[PDB]
């Protein structure tokens, strides 16, 4: 279940990197 | 890149004797159709 | 003069009924004539890449080209249907008579 | 093996035997779907 | 004063209760 | 009832007296009837009934007078489409006197189920009015009217204003639903109202501003923009907005 | 507004009722290599040149807007053609 | 066969008795060996319209192939009607669901007001328009279908406030021809059939 | 019970409504439904018609009666 | 006998049609001999024997073998549809063609299904005659009785629909061709004269 | 990078490496709908033009060309009918004025 | 009415085709009126 | 002509017409 939850977070991260979503400077 | 929704088409296909695209510019598209086409070779 | 007004009213009806009947079919025919020539044009570029690219570039270009065919599959649609159930069904009907007023007298004697 | 040589193409679900072309319209459970 | 969650908003239009003014917001972003 | 000669006063008012009033009107007399109201007092004083627009179209050679009557027949067809939509929506709820289509629809209980402000049939008013469902949906529509109702903070409106503008934009606009209206509803309703068959009526061969003033007088509503204002705008799906109305 | 960031629509009828415009454009970045590659083979096809190679891209339209345009094109019973114009 | 209408129960009858097998033998007899009645054509049409399978009707039509050398008008006209009724039942379902969710929002305003005032106080074919279709009937109401379906996409995320092609990020892939209507491209399917398992 | 601003402009709407109603038009008017058994049915043609009596509800010239 | 009838019911539902027709025939014979002819037990068994004679004679005409289950053999893919799987849908969009007529002439001229259709016709006519004869007279005994009439007329409508399905599906191809051409001259007459339109739609008065 | 392409997915027309199938694109639950081969075999099918995409190309040749034949006959029948009714006009002009 | 492909039908079809001097005329129906 | 595709093979001699391979089944005299 932790691996399943960690993919849900990590994929959501990758989707935000495709948009570009620059980190808080 | 202009992704264009090409609707119903009419081959205007300017007859030999044309000096340019003046027929392909100023003609009104008929209400049946929504697009025009021209083979430029 | 009232001859040619009735006869051109039938001509205007003929040209308007043919315009939207042939309009559904000619739009589909030019749609598929563009469809043949676009994909035949796409094969001409792949034949050029066959003779110009080294084997490494041509394999990548072939993977590119298969997706190019399938994207042209998606961006073509499939309406069919309405451009197939339109038929050559046009016919002329009418009753036009030149009648004298006393002929109209005899027509009303037979009729109501 | 009861009609020679026409190759099976689908399966019958209620009875565990596959279905050929000739017997599809008159199978055991020919008529969610079987 | 156009900020906040879009369910409630406040009635500014002449008869539109306020939750259709998200149906006119084109997504401006950069 | 026509006795024996009332079919002759009918048989001359459609064949010879009609063709005489047309014959005066194609010669272009000084100050030919300009708007719709001078045109109607022209035919009325000559004795020809106005509901013979189909015969007056078929008897004319001049391409001018073909267009003048094409303004008139469309103007009165959109007048009646305006009228019967308003009637079929007011007298439709449940009670006392209501339209024939409202009584006939016993269905719609097969779709909505009881698990309230909804009076059930209130959700699908698109079927009570006397039009096909594809035409009817844009007749009762509000999505292209958000921006204007946002901006007006003083002037109230009515739903009668909305169904008005749905009808005006489906006849005058560069909308594809406007092309649908002229091809399946406005053309067929002209054929069964003024005997003008659907082939002759086309959206291209009609003048956009003169048809608009013809609806200004027949439909009984006056707008702030004039005929020249519509010509000097970019084409649009719903070019006429609620703020374009006055009273 | 806290209404996400450009992932829903434009409402072509509802947002520009008096104006006939496609949509307002976005910026984004194309750094996905497979999308960058498929755009390169598009321009290679249009120019008969096995020398052209892409350097970058910018999708000035949301993917939800691309889907809305695709459904409107099929509603018009017509296909979609890519036009490669110079700026 | 049961309800029918008047005049010797509509399909023409005879001498009392006359079991329906030999009665139908009479009915095919009048049509071929012609001494029939005007309602006798409505017999064999109304019986054929409800009793044959669609294949059996297609063989019956195909006996006419001298005239109409063309084929497959039946699947084409069935696919237009199947598209029209499927488009119709979805568009009404989206239209009703848009109108419940929007009036649910007005009730949502009303409930937060009544707690706010309280708190301050406490302080089979059926041809309709699919035939001869050139007036572009599709554009009017498929436009409404696209607008209303994604209208529910807006409305759903108003309730929650209260990835089908490019799945390689998940690890699945980017199957060619994976547009929303279809599930497998033409070249991708035919690779699954012969060139692999 | 809808917003306060639109309550006060609806109140403003009914406020401006009698201003249009009076002065040049008569200063509001009372209506009689006049049911469909009256001997005014000779003035009626169709069986679904609705007749309405109109009294001026003003100083008038004591004529009224439309 | 009731065991033998329901065993034929289970055998027809599972699918084996010949041995269920034989088993229901023996049950029908013994139940007819002992316990009359107007019993609903006898009527249900004889309707059952007729029903399998319908099913063994019409499964091939309603559903011919054909060459389906192969994309380019049922359109579908030609119209953009991405397969259907279900045979009830593959039959629906199958186009008829010049090559299917080997199977069409096979099925219509198959003797085993033809004389089972004829034996079906005999058994549904006896079913219809017995239901009509038993419905002419009531039963008078010393008890309160219900309608007992809605089941009698339901078996009459069952013995009318099922008779016409068998008798019409059992039509010779020259007869069906003549009927189809008669409907053609009815159809082509509609764009004609007033006398031709009425006379092709029968109207044999003048 | 620095792993070479040994596999080409045929249902996706994409090039993968062994690290690119474990970490990259074709990494989740897959296979039996994602066929992969060696790239030597894939190169053989381009030259011998017998790939599934090359003979799905040929299926699309037949489908569109057959529809062109039917549409060309439909232009011919509509044009024939238009000047059929036009001939009825010309005969009506010669008859009514006659 | 004369039946399809009967003896009288072939006589009417051949007599029609011979008078019109073509093979493209075909009899649709041959109703008896006598 | 009553079905396309395949050619005639035999002869009928009662009603004089060409017979194909599928035609003798609807021929009542099927021999001559």
């Amino acid at each position: 279940s932790l691996v399943s939850k960690a993919q849900v977070a990590i994929i959501d991260v990758r989707r935000r990197l495709l948009r570009g979503e620059k980190p808080k400077l | 890149v202009c992704k264009l929704a090409l609707g119903s088409v009419l081959a205007k296909d300017s007859e030999p004797g044309e000096t340019g695209d003046e027929d392909f510019k100023s003609c009104d598209i008929p209400g049946n159709f929504t697009a025009l086409s021209r083979r430029d070779e | 003069q009232r001859c040619y007004a009735i006869l051109e009213e039938a001509i205007t009806q003929l040209h308007s009924c043919t315009e939207d009947k042939m309009g559904a079919v000619l739009s589909r025919q030019l749609e598929l004539q563009r469809e043949i020539d676009t994909m035949d044009w796409s094969e001409s570029f792949l034949q050029y890449l066959r003779t110009v690219l080294p084997p490494a570039d041509f394999l990548h270009a072939w993977l590119r080209h298969c997706r190019l065919r399938d994207e042209l599959d998606a961006l073509a649609g499939d309406p069919s249907m309405l451009s197939r159930n339109v038929f050559p069904d046009m016919r002329l009907q009418g009753r036009v008579d030149i009648l004298t007023d006393s002929a109209l007298r005899r027509r009303d004697y037979v009729a109501v | 093996r009861r009609h020679p040589g026409e190759v099976y193409e689908l399966f019958c679900s209620i009875c565990h035997v596959a279905v050929c072309r000739l017997c599809r319209g008159n199978h055991l459970h020919a008529a969610g779907r079987s | 004063g156009r900020k906040g969650p879009p369910l409630y908003w406040k009635q500014k239009a002449v008869q539109v209760p306020g939750f259709m003014e998200i149906y006119t917001l084109e997504p401006t972003t950069s | 009832f026509p006795n024996s000669r009332a079919r002759r006063l009918a048989g001359a008012v459609r064949t010879e007296i009609l063709n005489k009033a047309l014959a005066e009107l194609e010669g272009m007399p000084p100050f030919t009837p300009m708007d719709s109201i001078t045109l109607t007092h022209f035919f009325h004083l000559r004795g020809i009934n106005m509901r013979l627009l189909g015969h007056m179209i078929r008897g004319t050679r001049a391409a001018w007078l073909q267009h003048m009557l094409h303004v008139e027949v469309v103007a009165r067809t959109v007048k009646r489409i305006l009228r019967d939509v308003l009637r079929s929506l007011v007298f439709s709820a449940h009670g006392y006197l209501q339209t024939a289509r409202a009584r006939m629809q016993r269905g719609m209980k097969k779709l909505l189920k009881r698990p309230p402000g909804y009076s059930r049939e209130s959700l699908l008013r698109e079927t009570c009015l006397n039009a096909p469902f594809d035409i009817a949906t844009q007749l009762l529509d509000d999505i292209p009217y958000l921006l204007d109702l946002m901006s007006q903070t003083f002037r109230h409106f009515s739903w009668t204003d909305i169904v008005l503008l749905n009808l005006f934009n489906l006849t005058l606009g560069d909308s594809s639903e406007s092309d649908e209206f002229w091809s399946s509803f406005l053309a067929t309703r002209c054929s069964q109202y003024f005997d003008v068959e659907a082939g002759s009526i086309a959206k291209s061969r009609i003048s956009r501003p003169a048809l608009y003033v013809a609806m200004q007088h027949h439909c009984g509503i006056s707008f702030l923009p004039d005929a020249g204002a519509l010509n000097t705008m970019r084409p649009s799906a719903h070019p006429l907005q609620p703020s374009h109305l006055r009273l | 507004r806290g209404w996400t960031a450009g992932a829903v629509s434009s409402f072509s009828e509802a947002a520009h009722p008096t104006e006939d415009r496609p949509s307002l454009v976005n910026v984004s970045v194309i750094e996905d290599l497979q999308i960058l590659a498929q755009w390169e083979y598009w321009i290679q096809l249009s120019l008969f040149t096995a020398d052209l190679h892409i350097v970058g891209g910018w999708n000035l339209a949301t993917p939800a807007q691309q889907q809305l345009f695709d459904a409107k094109a099929s509603a018009l019973k017509g296909p979609i053609v890519y036009s490669f114009l110079d700026l | 066969f049961a309800s029918m209408l008047e005049d010797c129960i509509e399909d023409c009858r005879q001498e009392p008795g006359l079991v329906p097998a030999v009665w139908f033998d009479r009915l095919v007899g009048r049509i071929v060996a012609e001494n029939g009645t005007p309602n006798d054509l409505v017999c064999f049409i109304s019986m054929l319209r409800a009793f044959f399978s669609p294949i059996q009707k297609r063989i019956f039509l195909f006996f006419l192939h001298e005239e109409y050398a063309r084929t497959d008008l039946d699947p084409s006209l069935f696919h237009s009607h199947a598209a029209r009724r499927e488009l119709y039942i979805d568009t009404v379902r989206k239209l009703i669901q848009v109108r419940m969710n929007n009036a649910r929002f007005r009730e949502y305003q009303r409930l937060k007001r009544l707690q706010e005032k309280n708190k301050k106080d406490r302080k089979y074919l059926d041809t309709t328009g699919l035939i001869n279709g050139c007036v572009w009937n599709g554009i009017s109401l498929q436009n409404l279908n696209v607008r209303l379906s994604e209208q529910l996409i807006y409305q759903d995320a108003l309730e929650k406030e209260y990835d089908h092609t490019d799945r390689r990020l998940l690890g699945k892939g980017w199957i060619s021809g994976r547009t929303s209507t279809r599930a497998m491209g033409r070249a991708a399917e035919l690779s699954l059939q012969k060139f692999g398992g | 019970f809808v917003f306060d601003r639109v309550e006060r402009k609806a109140r403003e709407r009914r406020k401006s409504l009698e201003v249009l109603k009076r002065q040049w038009a008569g200063g509001d008017l009372d209506l009689c439904l006049l049911p469909d058994n009256h001997p005014f049915n000779v003035f009626r043609l169709f069986k679904f018609d609705r007749m309405f009596m109109a009294r001026s509800r003003t100083e008038a010239s004591s004529c009224g009666c439309q | 006998c009731m065991n033998r009838y329901w065993l034929a019911v289970a055998l027809s539902k599972v699918g084996r049609f010949r041995d269920a027709r034989k088993e229901a025939a023996g049950a029908l014979v013994v139940l007819e001999d002992r316990l009359g002819e107007n019993h609903p037990a006898t009527l249900s068994a004889l309707f059952f024997v007729a029903e399998l004679d319908q099913t063994v004679g019409c499964e091939d005409i309603v559903a011919p073998p054909l060459k389906i289950m192969d994309g380019e053999d049922t359109l579908l893919r030609e119209f953009g549809k991405a397969a259907s799987v279900d045979v009830g849908e593959l039959m629906l969009y199958r186009p008829i063609g010049p090559e299917d007529l080997e199977i069409v002439e096979m099925v219509a001229r198959d003797r085993r299904r033809g004389k089972s259709r004829q034996s079906a016709i005999k058994n549904f006519t006896t079913l219809f005659r017995r239901v009509l004869s038993g419905e002419k007279y009531l039963l008078v005994t010393q008890a309160q009785y219900q309608d007992s009439r809605d089941q009698g007329t339901r078996r009459l409508l069952a013995a009318v629909k099922h008779t016409l399905t068998v008798k019409m599906c059992d039509l010779s191809l020259p007869i069906q061709r003549a009927v189809a051409y008669r409907l053609y001259v009815l159809c082509v007459s509609q764009s004609g004269s007033s006398f031709l339109r009425k006379l092709a739609a029968m109207d044999r008065d003048g | 990078p620095s792993e070479m392409i040994d596999s080409v997915c045929m249902t996706c027309f994409v090039a993968l490496c062994p690290h690119c199938i474990l970490i990259g694109s074709h990494s989740a639950a897959d296979f039996s709908e994602h066929p992969l081969i060696s790239t030597l075999d894939a190169y053989k099918m381009v030259m011998q033009d017998s790939s599934p995409s090359e003979e799905a190309l040929l299926e699309r040749r037949r489908r569109i060309d057959r529809e062109l034949v039917e549409k060309h006959r439909q232009l011919g029948q509509l044009h024939s009918n238009f000047l059929s009714v036009q001939k009825r006009i010309d005969e009506a002009s010669k008859n009514l004025v006659g | 009415a004369v039946l399809r492909d009967s003896d009288e039908w072939a006589f009417l079809e051949y007599l029609l085709q011979m008078s019109v001097r073509t093979s493209r005329v075909r009899l649709l129906q041959a109703w008896h009126i006598a």
